[PDB]
């Protein structure tokens, strides 16, 4: 197939399918370039007719109407979204660089602690991101270490390209089986901001199970951080986030405004 | 590029 510049973003033609980069229940997510500029970017395809029913089919093609609407330097950029070869094709923002799910990683091989100063500089940024989904009411659905990107000039980029087999951060509202809202959205962002000062999750368990995890969530049962190394603000921001009833959990504004305060005497 | 600056640039906290 031969290109086509009067299109733009808006044709597969114009793409060169690099590599794949992720895979979901209706979708898959690749690397391309955009033949036109030689910039390169992020190429999702969601099988939204052979997938999905027209139910699911009407309320996705909904949700990414929304979502190319958004615009944030924090949020992974929607640069087209259009329907050929029976899928509908996003052409999202690239962030190859790196993620957060590494960083820690990395600390944790290199056995030290992410300072507090460092924390809240990625954190603020994830908090901005977030605040902007939410006031456009738009749920990110997904937040774990590995959908927070970070690109060589340090800026934090929220994407999705996502005996257990269940989310990143089990929720109390998944184990009642009660749906996703906005503030599960904050129980995430709660366990994030712990993972990031403990380099690992609230709920992790050297030998852990489904049994041992509901426990521990309808107990809200997660080691407390060190003291010593991290703030009382750092530490009652995860206690209010980390609360079992979505109603009593913190805004994403409020959170925001804890971050940017934070951010502004830590560093 | 960011990490090689992180670990460069940041306090050696250690852990029990």
């Amino acid at each position: 197939k031969a290109l086509r510049p009067d299109m733009g973003y808006n044709t597969l033609a114009n793409f060169r399918i690099e590599k794949k980069i992720g895979r979901g229940q209706f979708s898959e997510v690749y690397r391309a370039a955009c033949l036109l500029d030689g910039v390169p970017v992020a190429l999702k395809k969601v099988q939204i007719f052979d997938l999905m029913d027209a139910k699911a089919r009407a309320d996705c093609i909904k949700e990414i109407d929304l979502l190319k609407q958004l615009n944030h330097p924090n949020v992974i950029k929607f640069y087209a979204s259009f329907i050929e070869d029976n899928e509908l094709n996003i052409v999202l923002e690239l962030a190859d660089a790196g993620d957060l799910s590494r960083m820690i990683k990395h600390f944790k091989k290199q056995k030290r602690l992410i300072p507090e100063r460092t924390v809240w500089k990625y954190f603020v940024q994830l908090c901005s991101a977030l605040e902007h989904m939410h006031s456009r009411r738009v749920m990110h659905r997904d937040i774990k270490p590995a959908n927070v990107f970070i690109t060589a000039t340090g800026v934090v980029k929220l994407g999705d390209l996502g005996l257990v087999g269940t989310p990143y951060y089990m929720s109390p509202e998944r184990i009642h089986e009660n749906g996703y809202n906005f503030k599960s959205d904050i129980w995430s962002l709660g366990c994030l901001l712990y993972e990031m000062a403990a380099l690992q999750s609230p709920f992790y368990g050297d030998k852990m199970n489904l049994y041992s995890l509901c426990k521990k969530i309808e107990q809200c049962d997660y080691p407390p951080l060190p003291s010593d190394h991290y703030s009382e603000e750092l530490r009652q921001l995860v206690n209010m986030c980390i609360n079992p009833d979505p109603e009593k959990r913190p805004d994403v504004t409020y959170v925001y405004d804890v971050a940017k305060r934070m951010h502004a005497c830590t560093a | 590029g960011w990490l090689r600056k992180e670990l460069e640039n940041a306090e050696f906290i250690p852990m029990p």
